């Protein structure tokens, strides 16, 4: 009944239509087993915050570049904030990885017993890493304006929301990858690139997306 | 009821109890209720304080013209030092911003006067403290609360439509009104910028990045000049 | 029975002949949609309204004024006095005020149908709106609706087609030929087996691009003619 | 993807992943450290 993404195929029995942007997409099977399906639901959902994150810097940072700000392309950011600044990579490392890995091993925990890092073991707080859902924690740390312990059809049209936008922001952060694999510039240098002559200026013209050409 | 969009159907969060409701609420960030009793709490302290700055700046550039309102901060010189005015104003801000604070988290706990056990403040509503607040109260109590969310609201806007002013011409409201009234058709947002998939141009930050107060090199950048259309 | 728009074919079960000017024409399907033909319904009154007064102001402009090229018409150096050489941007945006106002209100008006009729300033000023794009009243002083409103819509819906139709066989004229309606008539009249769409398709007369004041506007033929 | 898994944890996969993880390591340690003959 609902829209699936190959239209006249049924979707798969493991996908009835109840998480949030399910469209029957599953040709190999990966999230045939429940549980399994239940990590990959928390790992696509990180994965497209990550990438919306992502997307969302690079398009700002790319804005600053293009006007005279003198910001710095994606790819050279990381040097040249490092270098500009008297900060040392490896110390950057330890310092993300360590409050990283307290986040995520307190999300990987809740994963394996829900409910768990409420007990109170950390500073006494208890409601706010209770969690609403899998991979959707909710409480006033993580969701301080309440979207979503309020009007329940918003929050599922919020969901689907951000799940569609995620997919989109992991595609565009491939793209970008892309783009400087094979142009070597920024991607709003590559629009700017193919608004000037879109009929000339595409990947189809690169030289190297089609070696045939 | 009148209502930001006439023959629209308002949320049903929104009953029209609250002052100045108009059932505008696209995005549902009033459908909780604690997060709607912080929200109001919010407007009314950002309804206040852009009045009072927004009659300030005002009677500012009436007053000194010859001073901007951007530069007010960099060009006053007072022998109190500004250490010594940001103490007195931390302290004194913090002192009756947790007093707010205890009152919205605390209904009736903080109207007692800590020094004078004879004053005290006769119960009212979170947001309205009323008592030796309102010393007269000229009219309706709802008509005047809704006249003020919206003289809050408007003035909200103009504060940033001042702010916004002052980063792309350099002048201050009453001379970006003359300056525009002067010439009307080349002096709007449209007139000084335009966006086309061929081209991009933006107006010039009046502002300069740095300013110097007694060395120390205090940024000064326009606010979000990447993303000026 | 009305008659269709194509001898032995069969009109659809959703076009029983309600609507002004109904042909049982619809070879995609969009009418099957309830909401979606009354929204497309408007659509359809949208531009066959302005069509009509494009196909009416190229006509009378060209006629008042021959020396003045319709489609290089929104040039500012080519705007009569005192409009020569103004702003663009005060322009738009007296434009686009007055527009987003008027549209909002009509938008308004297809989502809830008899919601907006009343003036919002002074009260008791309203239009009757029997029809949804049929507002009435002001929009209609002369009182020209009391009487066989369905054939007059019938006669407004098909002129409008017809006026959406000669506006593109206009646009495309002024594309492949680089003159107006009336001028690309006297030229076909001058030499029917000269000037036609066999030798003037091909070259798109239009520029490249066109530098207006300070920001330039990229300008494009319908088809892949020569530049 | 139960019965996929279960194929996968069978003796000649299980063996062929192990040892190719084990071969892995020691060659990495190999490159990165050359020569090892006393500690």
């Amino acid at each position: 009944v609902r829209p699936v993404w190959f239209p006249g195929n049924p979707p798969p029995a493991h996908l009835d239509g109840s998480l949030a942007g399910d469209y029957g997409f599953d040709p190999l099977f990966l999230g045939q087993e429940p549980q399994t399906l239940k990590w990959y639901v928390q790992a696509e959902l990180v994965h497209g915050r990550f990438a919306m994150l992502g997307a969302a810097g690079i398009i700002l940072t790319s804005i600053g570049a293009k006007v005279g700000l003198g910001f710095p392309e994606w790819y050279d950011a990381g040097k040249v904030v490092v270098e500009k600044n008297n900060i040392d990579f490896p110390t950057l490392m330890v310092i993300q990885f360590y409050l990283m890995g307290w986040a995520e091993t307190k999300r990987w925990y809740d994963f394996k017993n829900p409910g768990s890092q409420a007990d109170g073991s950390f500073l006494g707080f208890t409601e706010e890493f209770k969690g609403l859902e899998n991979g959707y924690p909710g409480g006033r740390f993580f969701d301080p304006m309440g979207l979503s312990r309020g009007d329940a059809a918003k929050y599922q049209e919020y969901k689907q929301k951000e799940v569609k936008n995620g997919r989109l922001a992991m595609i565009a952060c491939l793209g970008f990858a892309a783009q400087y694999a094979a142009t070597g510039k920024g991607p709003l240098d590559n629009l700017a690139d193919h608004l000037a002559d879109p009929n000339h200026v595409n990947f189809a013209t690169n030289g190297v997306s089609i070696p045939i050409a | 009821r009148p209502l930001w969009l006439p023959g629209s159907t308002p949320p049903a969060h929104l009953k029209g109890d609250l002052p100045g409701d108009f059932g505008f609420d696209p995005l549902g960030l009033g459908a909780n209720a604690e997060s709607l009793k912080w929200f109001k709490e919010s407007e009314l302290v950002h309804s206040r304080w852009a009045m009072a700055a927004v009659a300030g700046i005002l009677v500012q550039e009436i007053v000194r013209p010859d001073v901007f309102w951007y530069n007010a901060g960099k060009e006053v010189e007072s022998p109190l030092g500004p250490l010594g005015l940001l103490a007195v104003e931390f302290f004194l801000m913090h002192w009756v911003e947790v007093r707010r604070w205890q009152d919205l988290r605390k209904p009736g706990s903080v109207d007692q006067d800590p020094i004078f056990s004879q004053y005290k403040l006769p119960p009212h509503e979170v947001g309205y403290p009323g008592g030796v607040f309102a010393p007269f109260i000229p009219g309706d109590l709802a008509e005047l609360k809704v006249k003020e969310i919206k003289n809050g609201r408007l003035a909200m806007l103009a504060f940033v439509g001042f702010v916004m002013a002052a980063q792309v011409t350099g002048k201050g409201p009453i001379a970006a009104l003359q300056e525009h009234l002067a010439d009307p058709w080349g002096t709007t947002i449209f007139s000084k910028a335009a966006v086309v998939p061929g081209q991009a141009v933006a107006p010039p930050c009046k502002i300069p990045a740095s300013v110097s107060y007694k060395g120390i090199e205090i940024p000064t950048p326009c606010f979000l000049q990447g993303l000026w259309p | 029975d009305r008659k269709l728009w194509a001898p032995g074919v069969v009109a659809p079960e959703y076009l029983k002949g309600d609507l002004a000017g109904d042909y049982g024409w619809d070879p995609l399907g969009l009418g099957a949609d309830p909401t979606a033909l009354k929204w497309y319904r408007q659509s359809e009154l949208q531009h066959a309204r302005w069509a009509m007064l494009g196909v009416a102001g190229v006509l009378v402009q060209e006629i008042v004024k021959p020396d003045v090229y319709f489609y290089e018409a929104g040039l500012p150096q080519n705007l009569p006095e005192p409009f020569t050489n103004i702003n663009m941007g005060g322009l738009l945006a007296w434009e686009f005020i007055l527009m987003h106002w008027v549209e909002v209100r009509r938008w308004q008006d297809y989502k809830n149908f008899g919601s907006v009729n009343e003036d919002p300033i002074f009260k008791g000023n309203k239009v009757p709106n029997p029809e949804m794009g049929y507002p009435g009243g002001i929009f209609d002083p002369f009182g020209f609706s009391k009487g066989n409103l369905k054939e007059l819509q019938t006669k407004e819906i098909k002129n409008g087609r017809l006026a959406m139709i000669a506006y593109m066989a206009f646009i495309l004229q002024a594309q492949a030929t680089g003159k107006g309606p009336l001028a690309a008539l006297s030229a076909h009249l001058s030499n029917p087996f000269g000037n036609n769409i066999l030798k003037n398709i091909g070259t798109c007369t239009v520029p490249h691009s066109v530098d207006v004041q300070g920001l330039t506007i990229p300008l494009t033929c319908l088809w892949p003619g020569s530049q | 993807m139960k019965d996929f898994t279960t194929y996968l944890s069978t003796a000649p996969v299980i063996a062929t992943i192990w040892f190719t993880f084990t071969a892995g390591l020691l060659i990495e340690i190999n490159r990165y450290f050359p020569d090892p003959l006393v500690f």
